[PDB]
RNA sequence: AGCUGUCAACCGAGCGUUGAUCCGAGGAUGUCCGAAUGGGGAAACCCGGCACGAGUGAUGUCGUGUCACCAGGCGCUGAAUAUAUAGGCGUCUGGGGGGAACGCGGGGAAGUGAAACAUCUCAGUACCCGUAGGAAGAGAAAACAAAAUGUGAUUCCGUGAGUAGUGGCGAGCGAAAGCGGAGGAUGGCUAAACCGUAUGCAUGUGAUACCGGGUAGGGGUUGUGUGUGCGGGGUUGUGGGACCUAUCUUUCCGGCUCUACCUGGCUGGAGGGCAGUGAGAAAAUGUUGUGGUUAGCGGAAAUGGCUUGGGAUGGCCUGCCGUAGACGGUGAGAGCCCGGUACGUGAAAACCCGACGUCUGUCUUGAUGGUGUUCCCGAGUAGCAGCGGGCCCGUGGAAUCUGCUGUGAAUCUGCCGGGACCACCCGGUAAGCCUGAAUACUUCCCAGUGACCGAUAGCGGAUUAGUACCGUGAGGGAAU
RNA sequence: GAGUGAGAAUGCAGGCAUGAGUAGCGAUUAGGCAAGUGAGAACCUUGCCCGCCGAAAGACCAAGGGUUCCUGGGCCAGGCCAGUCCGCCCAGGGUGAGUCGGGACCUAAGGCGAGGCCGACAGGCGUAGUCGAUGGACAACGGGUUGAUAUUCCCGUACC
RNA sequence: GCGAAUUCGGUGAUCCUAUGCUGCCGAGAAAAGCCUCUAGCGAGGACAUACACGGCCCGUACCCCAAACCAACACAGGUG
């Protein structure tokens, strides 16, 4: 839900915070999907792609 | 024992032909002898295989 | 830079008659990563839900071979952790009861 | 301007002019196995060391790195054993495996044919082994030729020619010279003899020594001898090179040239020349080019009438475009309905090309042809012999080339070849090395074409296809 | 210009006849009745009998198989008949270990094998090693529980 | 849900003591493990108590003299 653009003003530690918050979110809605009370399915994909985006930006910061 | 350790002279392959011109494959092997030569003037000896051509030409010092 | 957090290990809860019957005795079944061990699972479960975990028992289940006009295919091979919580009995309520 | 690959749709949700799906380029992530390489293993699954973090009350546990073996550089150490070596420790840099065909170097059948069969053939084939490259190999005369004041590195193609030959003169096999062409680079570089240097090994006459010389002084390139490296110098066939031998002497000056005076080389610097990613030593790098490749975009002209029809893209009649009447699709034969075609336009980035500069190197302390000798011109090599291989040539009178074994020279009034051999003539200059083009092939990608097949055909495979299935396994292998 | 003409190759493929509604329907135990279910019952469910095994035709494993196990549903193909049933079809579920059986312990026959030696090359053996149980070492017992696991879960008491 | 009595004997192993004992020739694995000794490491350390903990990976369903394995079959055969 957040463009990779506005992830470049965030430092390493707060990018890491964003990433762990997102991983916790993903665990929660994975449980909700398993128990049957998640109707919105595209939420899983968006959060999974957000995690991938956060790693991508971190690696780009490391290398250049 | 058919490769020289110095010049790599290996066997050659040809035919042994009988009186009935009955050719069979055989090998001309090199005349490699077990030499035990020195690399240093001092005289420490290491055992190798050297064809008699290399012995004759003095490529190995059996000091 | 990878970050490893506990939730990357446990994937789904097992929602079944037997799983609920164990829940009623304060024992929780999860689907876990196929390459985990009981020590890692215990640490992760204690770190996520903030409980004391007594025991973890693991089972490996092979995938069901299903037929088709093409032939056979196979499902995932999964492994499950049955986790027994301490006597304090602070329930875990992400299962729906 | 619609999208969430597909079989293969249904449900459940969503995204999209704030530019999604899609396409091209460069990147990131990239579990496990596999050369597989921390150790092990029944490939894809088991067990670790060390370092830095994480996490726990602590052990447990997690994350990221790193840890195979060989070969070669460099540094340290130098067993038995003294010199020392073999080895050991460390730090680097490579190697390993795969691949359809084409290349090169080796090993090498049998069925078969000979109307039997053994020489011979098949056939240097099939297969195997070692190695490549984008091509390879070959390549710059120790060649041909034949008395012509002749050709001139190699490779390939056509002939010569099924000829000369060869052959249990059986079945069979089978040239080259010459001649016509594709290409061009009749291309390059070393060794040696001498000169200088540096170092190593045996040495001092330890003293009148070396130095181009005369003068004077000191008194050691150890005097010397030798081997190796580096640089000059040379690079040849009418032989050439070196050593001394001769006239005119041409970019500036300085330093060296045992020492200082004048003279002989070597060396610096500013020139200028000439070349270069080349075979002729390489490397790095800028700048440019409406050069190419990897997505695309535009692109003229019929809603035409009448009629049959479910539907015109049929029939009849009208217009129109055409640098476009290629080919498809659209409800039946469409140049004017769609995609396109002819024809133009387009690249941020990456890659492949040239071109101009930095850069790199060389040449100029210097040129030229003469006049007369000594040295040099690739050594366990050539040649010779024995036993083989291969040449059209099956041992023949058997040259040329070549392997194993034995013996074993000369440096040019030499040595090799010209089908035994000898003499004379002619051609050439082995035992050192590089080398483009013309030639062979297609795993893969792009674009096309077919008097090619059209579902028992064409690939085994138009569909689950190397699938199902059969076999312990190599392997065999459908039908739709 | 031809992949140009079939009736024969114990020819190849496919479809279909003849035998023929014929043989067979796979042991040496053997079934019956009442009721139920259901469209349909010799074959399924329940009861009561009868019979067979009983050093097994019972109970538990290894190897091998691979979901065949349990629950719900099904009845086209398979079952040598029918089938409401099924080891068959479909969906969901089910396998819990410090002590069991292995590894993380150890080696045997053997395998591979750093360096190694041998061999034209391809390779052959092999040292140190390192794997390799069919063996050696090593700590848990009784009861209960599920439709489906049980020295594993729970209960009681232990041991390393 | 509640739940009685459970005492004496006889017989008796192919199972245990037993990796024993006795005979015999055919002359009957290895390694770890354990115990022990020193080399060595060493300023702390040994036994005990109590409490709190960690105990890893793989198999475990079902068949298994069988219509579930080897036999093309729901096969009169085979299977420790
Ligand atoms: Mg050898
Ligand atoms: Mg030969
Ligand atoms: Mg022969
Ligand atoms: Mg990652
Ligand atoms: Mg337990
Ligand atoms: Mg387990
Ligand atoms: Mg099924
Ligand atoms: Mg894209
Ligand atoms: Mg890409
Ligand atoms: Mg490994
Ligand atoms: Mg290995
Ligand atoms: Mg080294
Ligand atoms: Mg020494
Ligand atoms: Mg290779
Ligand atoms: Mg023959
Ligand atoms: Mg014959
Ligand atoms: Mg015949
Ligand atoms: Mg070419
Ligand atoms: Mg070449
Ligand atoms: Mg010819
Ligand atoms: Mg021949
Ligand atoms: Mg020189
Ligand atoms: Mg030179
Ligand atoms: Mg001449
Ligand atoms: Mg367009
Ligand atoms: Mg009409
Ligand atoms: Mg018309
Ligand atoms: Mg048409
Ligand atoms: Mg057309
Ligand atoms: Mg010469
Ligand atoms: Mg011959
Ligand atoms: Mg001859
Ligand atoms: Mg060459
Ligand atoms: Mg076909
Ligand atoms: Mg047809
Ligand atoms: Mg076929
Ligand atoms: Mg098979
Ligand atoms: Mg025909
Ligand atoms: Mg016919
Ligand atoms: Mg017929
Ligand atoms: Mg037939
Ligand atoms: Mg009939
Ligand atoms: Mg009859
Ligand atoms: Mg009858
Ligand atoms: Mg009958
Ligand atoms: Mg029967
Ligand atoms: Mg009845
Ligand atoms: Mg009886
Ligand atoms: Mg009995
Ligand atoms: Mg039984
Ligand atoms: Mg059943
Ligand atoms: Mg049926
Ligand atoms: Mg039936
Ligand atoms: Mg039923
Ligand atoms: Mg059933
Ligand atoms: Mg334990
Ligand atoms: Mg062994
Ligand atoms: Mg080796
Ligand atoms: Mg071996
Ligand atoms: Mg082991
Ligand atoms: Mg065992
Ligand atoms: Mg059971
Ligand atoms: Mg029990
Ligand atoms: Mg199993
Ligand atoms: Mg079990
Ligand atoms: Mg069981
Ligand atoms: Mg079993
Ligand atoms: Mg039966
Ligand atoms: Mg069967
Ligand atoms: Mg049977
Ligand atoms: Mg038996
Ligand atoms: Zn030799």
């Amino acid at each position: 839900g957040t463009t990779p653009g506005e992830l470049r003003e965030l430092t390493d530690d707060e990018l890491k915070d964003k990433l762990r918050e997102s991983k916790e979110e993903l665990f929660n809605l994975r449980f909700q999907m398993a128990t049957g009370q998640l109707s919105n399915n595209r939420r899983l994909r968006t959060v999974r792609q957000e995690i991938a985006r956060v790693y991508t930006v971190l690696r780009e910061r490391e290398l250049g | 024992a058919a490769v020289c350790d110095i010049c790599g002279k290996g066997p050659g392959f040809g035919k042994s032909v009988s009186h009935s011109h009955r050719r069979t494959s055989r090998r001309w092997n090199p005349n490699i002898q077990p030499v035990r030569a020195v690399t240093r003037p001092g005289g420490n000896k290491q055992r190798i295989n050297a064809c008699t051509s290399c012995i004759k030409a003095g490529k190995v010092s059996r000091a | 830079a990878t970050i490893t957090d506990p939730r990357d290990i446990i994937l789904a809860p097992v929602i079944s008659e037997k799983s609920y019957g164990l829940i009623e005795d304060n024992v929780y079944t999860f689907v876990v990563h196929p390459d985990s061990n009981k020590t890692q699972i215990k640490i992760a479960i204690e770190k996520i839900f903030d409980v004391k975990v007594d025991s973890v028992n693991t089972a490996n289940r092979q995938g069901k071979r299903k037929r088709t006009r093409t032939g056979f295919g196979k499902r995932k091979s999964t492994k499950r952790a049955i986790v027994k919580l301490a006597a304090g009995s602070k329930p875990i309520d992400l299962f729906g009861a």
